[PDB]
């Protein structure tokens, strides 16, 4: 959790399950073989207040 | 070859009477060469259109009609009535409809107070499913263009011109007028070398 | 090839407009409202009114000044374009003096 | 038609349907991009002329 | 709420209500002072002011 | 000679030499924004009977004030106006220095049109962050302004070339 | 063994709680209320009421 | 003795990896998908969401 530091705000979370053409080392193919994960959920400010 | 004459022409009556002979055309021996179109329904549709719009623009739009190309209007019920008609006999829903709406529609349960079906119901628009829609505001020129290009022109109003109108749903859902002259049953021609009609065209 | 307009024309730069108050017509409305406020607050006119009426009038003038109308912006950014696209196909071509 | 009857390739639209398998929030009115693209693709149709 | 852009949405809510009464400088002509506060959802949209 | 009642002297004279011109750089812009007592982009004008300052002449920058005076909302008296302008110009100087460090763009040439528009927009509380990437001239002032196409449009309009 | 939270946590030192106003959320509520008073007392807004 | 084609051809081999970016058609799909990310990454071009 960051408070107002915009530089550290997360922008994506990704998971991988494959490798690309000939790369065998996971650290060299994680960046371009991932699927973004996330979903927003809505709440009612009338109830919370 | 389409030829326009200044008289009302019908498939059977104008064939029985010597319309071309009345105008002065020489006899054609066998009549397989000529075929007569029927424009009486077009004329009463023209009167109905004139009831709403101005004469000039309707006439100008109807000028650009190709009488050698077939097309028909498909009249749809209002949005709600379409929803109940799809709720019944659920095989009628097209593939273009949203997956959530389709599954909720198969609920086979009272959906008045589910509120997810309800928010989907406010979200639904007929234009999303059907691309060509007259929507009772379309210009007659656009009507004629969409009728010229294509075969089925979907509409939500009965004040149209140019072709026969076929119902999409049983009559119960439709609350409109009983204009059976242009509206046929809910469930479901080659041209000769010469085709005789009434309205001239420049297509 | 030239049409004249009795108001200033400023072409829009976006296709998704939002409310804007930087318009000559909005300035005109604001000036009229503030003039009426000054007239009400004049010391040769105020003593003839109840305090509640003065407060209500000032609030009404503020609301009229801050109303959210899109017509002044439409008249500045969009109406000239519609007039220009309509003009060439008019049966009676435009006839204008400066 | 001749090419279709001699090539080993088979077109199975259910591949697209299976892989999506996602859903949006009930309150979310904007139609999940998943349901939107599926409506455009129309996997049920089987004409590939 | 856990939304990282919550502080900005709190600020822009008051800025929306005060259009024509109090003016502040925005960044571009798209995310102006009258844009709905719900739109400010990504870190890149945080105004300089 | 005489013309319509305006008498003219019997001799002629005219200047002879023009001054060479110098470009406008980032140091010049920063010094202008730092309104030191010795040099300001403004000069006061005084009444000739009471010797009171009644108006001020604006040099560059501050040549882009095109909106209503109410929008700027300036103080009335000369001293208060001078102060107000100094504090407001300091913030703009730091804002431009954030994007263009002096160690890298010390002797670059800046676009006068963009500078004037930026100062005017900042003083009128308008969207000015889009004008910053156009501050430094790329090939030509007029060419760069012509190629933008879509800008604020209360400063520049392109009618072709 | 670490769980993150979006608000400050301070362990309680008594088992018999009593009303207390030394909190983050209590200060947050107070600050918002004082802000609205300043708006009402403003010279540009009060004469209209 | 020649037959022109609008794409590149390679010798037949059924043991080719699916995610082979050497393939021109597979590479084309990856490039298009990457561009669409940059278009919707910062919500700059999608106001009103």
């Amino acid at each position: 959790y960051v408070r107002l530091d915009r530089d550290r705000v997360p922008t994506m979370v990704g998971v991988t399950r494959q490798s690309r053409d000939t790369i065998t080392q996971p650290a060299l193919s994680l960046s371009t073989t991932n699927t973004t994960v996330g979903v927003p959920l809505a709440l009612d400010a009338r109830a919370i207040t | 070859a389409y030829i326009a004459v200044p008289a009302v022409v019908d498939s059977r009556s104008s064939e029985a009477i010597g319309l071309l002979e009345s105008f002065g055309v020489d006899a054609g021996a066998d009549a397989n060469d000529v075929s007569y179109q029927d424009h009486d329904y077009v004329l009463d549709q023209l009167q109905y259109m004139l009831d709403g719009y101005e004469a000039g623009d309707v006439i100008d739009a109807l000028v650009h009609k190709n009488w050698l190309h077939h097309s028909v209007y498909c009249l749809l019920p209002p949005k709600s009535q379409l929803l109940e008609y799809w709720k019944s006999n659920p095989s009628a829903i097209p593939d273009n409809v949203d997956r959530r709406l389709r599954k909720r529609l198969m609920l086979k349960k009272d959906l008045r107070k589910d509120d997810e079906y309800n928010q989907l119901a406010r979200a639904f628009k007929i234009s999303d499913v059907y691309a060509p829609l007259i929507s009772s505001t379309t210009s007659p020129m656009t009507m004629i263009q969409n009728l010229n290009q294509g075969e089925i022109v979907y509409t939500t109003t009965d004040r149209v011109i140019g072709a026969r109108i076929l119902l999409y749903a049983p009559r119960k859902y439709y609350a409109s007028t009983l204009s059976f002259t242009m509206t046929k049953c809910i469930i479901p021609v080659p041209h000769s070398r010469f085709n005789v009609g009434t309205f001239p065209s420049i297509a | 090839e030239v049409l004249l307009l009795p108001i200033d024309h400023q072409p829009a730069n976006v296709t998704t407009p939002t409310l804007d108050f930087t318009n000559e017509l909005t300035n005109w409305r604001a000036r009229v409202c503030e003039l009426m406020k000054n007239l009400v607050d004049n010391q040769r006119y105020q003593p003839g009114w109840t305090q509640s009426l003065v407060s209500s009038m000032r609030g009404t003038l503020d609301k009229l000044k801050l109303i959210k109308s899109m017509t002044p912006m439409y008249l500045q950014q969009l109406a000239p374009v519609e007039l220009a696209v309509i003009a060439p196909m008019l049966p009676f071509p435009p006839f204008q003096v400066p | 038609v001749l090419l279709q009857r001699i090539s080993p390739l088979q077109i199975d639209p259910t591949i697209i349907s299976n892989t999506m398998s996602t859903v949006s929030e009930s309150t979310t009115q904007t139609l999940s991009p998943a349901s939107s693209i599926l409506g455009k693709l129309r996997p049920s149709n089987s004409d590939f002329s | 709420t856990t939304d990282p852009c919550a502080p900005v949405k709190a600020f822009m809510t008051l800025a929306n209500m005060m259009v024509g009464f109090e003016t502040i400088p925005m960044d571009n002509q798209i995310y102006t002072q009258s844009r709905r506060a719900s739109a400010f959802s990504t870190p890149h949209t945080w105004p300089r002011c | 000679a005489n013309v319509w009642g305006v008498r003219l002297a019997d001799s002629l004279s005219s200047p002879t030499i023009e001054t060479r011109t110098r470009q406008y750089t980032l140091h010049d812009l920063c010094s202008d924004l730092d309104a030191n007592p010795g040099r300001e982009p403004w000069k006061p004008l005084r009444n000739q009977r009471t010797n009171n300052i009644v108006a001020v002449q604006l040099f560059r920058p501050l040549q882009g004030l095109v909106l209503d005076t109410q929008l700027y909302g300036f103080p009335g008296a000369f001293d208060d106006w001078e102060r107000f302008m100094r504090e407001k110009l300091r913030v703009l100087k730091y804002e431009v220095l954030r994007i263009y460090p002096i160690s890298n763009y010390s002797n670059e040439h800046v676009n006068v049109f963009v500078a004037n528009a930026l100062v005017g927009a900042f003083l009128s509380n308008q969207a000015f962050y889009d004008l910053l990437p156009l501050l430094i001239i790329n090939d030509t002032m007029i060419g760069d302004l012509l190629g933008t196409g879509a800008s604020l449009s209360q400063f520049f309009q392109s009618h072709g070339d």
